[PDB]
């Protein structure tokens, strides 16, 4: 029994051990209550404004589109405190934890950005934070690991399975299954068991709300399309949500194509995986023929979640949103192009969304189109990755 | 078939509890796993719980995480597990065989097809660890269509609605969780809540087996005295495998000694 629908069509659900069902029910109740509570809303809005720096800018990128009939705006989540959109929903989830009377936070992280966001929210709001991170990720993400530790979080390496994000996800749930009486699991994307896909969407929806207000102000009309990269689906659903009922607005999600779909070395389960049940949900995922869960590959460390939020799978199924992929090489070119032509260093994650927008423009340069790309994060973290690639060129 | 019903009737006749070990199929290899299982049976196991290696066993603590990893190191696949299961049944016609599954392995090639394969190899029950009663409908329906008992979990804090659901929907046995958290011998659970055992009987549930953290004879005895039909032990068994990887002979000897002791604790 639930207050809200745990499914988006066939996708989603609450595939957790029985022991965790009261924790999910408790969280759903707290969320539904919070959503109706003007005081909760005001506290959340206050943190977003005065701590995180909302609203974020909407930047018109004229140099990139010169000589075409594309108008391109970037929604500047790269300017949010922490350098990525993840900060929005961790502040909301931290406030839910407090609402439920919890003083401890568990979080998973792959490339480290969600861990950092969880750690900063926990430092601000007086919560004890423990972060699970696959040991291979710990090894390759020393900057983010150090940031988490500076902000007082305990970072716990996970050595089981593939020692990457999925293994950290499992470990977070194992911990929660024994600790839910005192700890809240601050899940890092719009995926996992209900109510998390719903909560994360609602705590990211200011992205699209602001974009709508800003584009109306500047252009006097809605965008022709909004474009966002899709790791687990949080930044994309945050951009899409307020436009879902505006049927003229295209919603385009960009999964990582890695070395190319045909190589199998990618992270595009929505369009190129197979529906499975894992991490509490029924959703497309990266899996072997036998049903063992596999990793997602991308040049961008942050698009490593091996499944996708169930609401994206649903929006795809009904044809409301379209999903495409962008290769490592395409993302790298978009990264370089933005740096050089606009003076903005984008996250390699976000560069996937930009790459697709650039393709829309370049393929059909006389097509009149007003596009918004969600610039989910800044790319300071990626400059050596890009250096080492261009050093071998 | 009616293997659990028959077992419980026979144990009842003898005022006896069930002792049910868990191991991971194919840990530490197929041939050794088969010998392990034959040893468990010879030493007095009343039924078996058998894990199919899964990449992401999110209800399992380190001991069983490591068992899954050892099976994978030996190249163990679900197909090979079904081959093992068929042979186990061919050797041992009456012992109840339960699988511990994760949802993706059941859903992968189709839920109905999974349960049909279980029936073909002579499995008696399936416990899907990450499917709560709320999500159970297609699993329990397929189970019953193929003469497989779907096993449900009764947590310590189960309310009346959940007890009634577990009682109605389950078959074979009811899994009585000793505590919250994940599998592991390092974390002892509670005495079976007498209230829970009594409500399950009131609601005509399948007989209860207590599991999680059962590592000692005293706990087996206590479970049965509290009114459970028996007890399941996994990590304590798997630890003997882990400890004795370098000596298959000592491994079997210690498994035999341990199972013998645990089964003795279940006797009147
Ligand atoms: O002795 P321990 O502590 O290792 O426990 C043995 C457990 N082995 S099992 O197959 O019964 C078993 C039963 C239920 C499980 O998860 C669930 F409750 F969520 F469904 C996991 C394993
Ligand atoms: C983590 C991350 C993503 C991918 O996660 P989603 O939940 O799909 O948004 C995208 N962009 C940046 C900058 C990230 O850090
Ligand atoms: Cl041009
Ligand atoms: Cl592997
Ligand atoms: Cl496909
Ligand atoms: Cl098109
Ligand atoms: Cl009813
Ligand atoms: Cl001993
Ligand atoms: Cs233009
Ligand atoms: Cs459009
Ligand atoms: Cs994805
Ligand atoms: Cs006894």
């Amino acid at each position: 029994t639930t207050l809200l629908n745990p499914y988006f069509g066939e996708f989603g659900g609450m595939y957790v051990p029985q022991i965790l069902m009261p924790a999910l029910n408790q969280l759903e109740e707290a969320f539904v209550s919070a959503q109706k509570d003007p005081e909760f809303q005001a506290q959340f809005a206050d943190l977003l404004k005065n701590y995180a720096g909302r609203p974020t800018a909407l930047t018109k990128c004229q140099n990139i589109t010169a000589g075409t009939r594309t108008t391109l705006y970037l929604k500047r989540e790269d300017l949010l405190h922490g350098g990525a959109h993840k900060t929005n929903q961790v502040l909301g989830q931290a406030l839910l934890a407090k609402r439920m009377g919890k003083s401890e936070i568990i979080a998973e992280t792959g490339a480290g950005q969600h861990g950092v966001a969880s750690a900063l929210a926990s430092a601000l709001l007086g919560l004890k934070c423990r972060i699970y991170m696959g040991a291979k990720d710990v090894e390759r993400q020393s900057p983010n690991v150090f940031r988490m530790r500076l902000m007082g979080a305990e970072v716990i390496p996970v050595h089981s399975g593939s020692a990457t994000l999925k293994d950290a996800c499992n470990e977070a749930l194992r911990d929660w299954s024994g600790s839910y009486e005192t700890a809240h699991y601050m899940l890092g994307t719009a995926a996992g068991p209900h109510p998390y896909p719903t909560i994360v969407r609602e705590f990211q929806r200011m992205i699209g709300e602001e974009t709508k207000a800003q584009i109306l102000d500047k252009e006097g009309r809605l965008p022709d399309a909004v474009i966002a990269c899709v790791g687990g689906g949080s930044n994309a659903i945050g951009m899409f949500a307020d436009f879902i009922n505006d049927t003229s607005v295209g919603l385009i999600g960009v999964e990582p194509g890695g070395h190319g779909i045909e190589t199998g070395e990618h992270g595009a389960p929505l369009k190129h995986g197979r529906v499975g049940i894992y991490f509490g949900m029924k959703a497309p995922m990266m899996q072997t023929a036998d049903g063992q869960i596999e990793e997602s590959y991308s040049i961008s460390a942050g698009l490593d979640f091996p499944s996708v939020g169930p609401q994206h799978a649903y929006l795809n199924s009904i044809g409301r949103a379209d999903y495409v992929s962008i290769t490592d090489d395409e993302a790298l070119e978009a990264f370089k192009t933005l740096c050089r032509h606009e003076g903005i260093i984008p996250a390699l994650e976000s560069s996937h969304a930009l790459a697709h927008a650039l393709k829309m423009m370049r393929e059909q340069p006389e097509k009149e189109q007003l596009l918004v790309v969600n610039l989910s994060g800044r790319g300071d973290k990626d400059i050596f990755t890009v250096h080492d690639i261009l050093k071998a060129r | 078939m009616e293997r659990y019903e028959n077992l419980f009737a026979q144990l009842n006749d003898r005022r006896e509890g069930a002792f049910v070990p868990f191991v991971t199929l194919g840990d530490p290899g197929i041939e050794q796993s088969l010998k392990i299982i034959d040893t468990l049976i010879d030493a007095g196991a009343d039924a078996l719980e058998l894990g199919v290696p899964f990449s992401d066993p999110l209800a399992d603590g380190p001991t069983i995480q490591n068992a899954n990893l050892r099976a994978f190191a030996a190249g163990v696949t679900p197909a090979q597990c079904f081959e093992m299961l068929a042979l186990i049944r061919e050797k041992h016609p009456t012992i109840p065989i339960g699988l511990l599954m994760y949802a993706n392995l059941v859903f992968n090639n189709g839920i109905d097809a999974f349960y049909a394969r279980c029936e073909q190899v002579g499995v008696d029950s399936v416990l899907v660890a990450d499917v709560p009663v709320e999500e159970s409908a297609p699993f329990r329906q397929a189970a019953l269509r193929h003469n497989i008992a779907p096993i449900f979990i009764c947590p310590p804090n189960a309310d009346d609605d959940l007890l009634r659901q577990v009682a109605s929907y389950g078959r074979g046995y009811t899994y009585l969780l000793s505590r919250s958290g994940v599998t592991g011998a390092e974390n002892r659970g509670a005495l079976p809540l007498h209230h829970l055992i009594e409500k399950l009987k009131e609601y005509h549930a399948a007989p209860a087996l207590q599991g999680f953290g059962i590592s000692s004879p005293e706990q087996v005895s206590a479970a049965v005295r509290a009114g459970a039909a028996g007890a399941i032990s996994g990590s304590a068994i798997v630890k003997i495998i882990e400890k004795n990887l370098a000596s298959p002979k000592q491994m079997l000897a210690e498994l035999r000694s341990f199972v013998s002791a645990m089964k003795a604790a279940s006797r009147a």
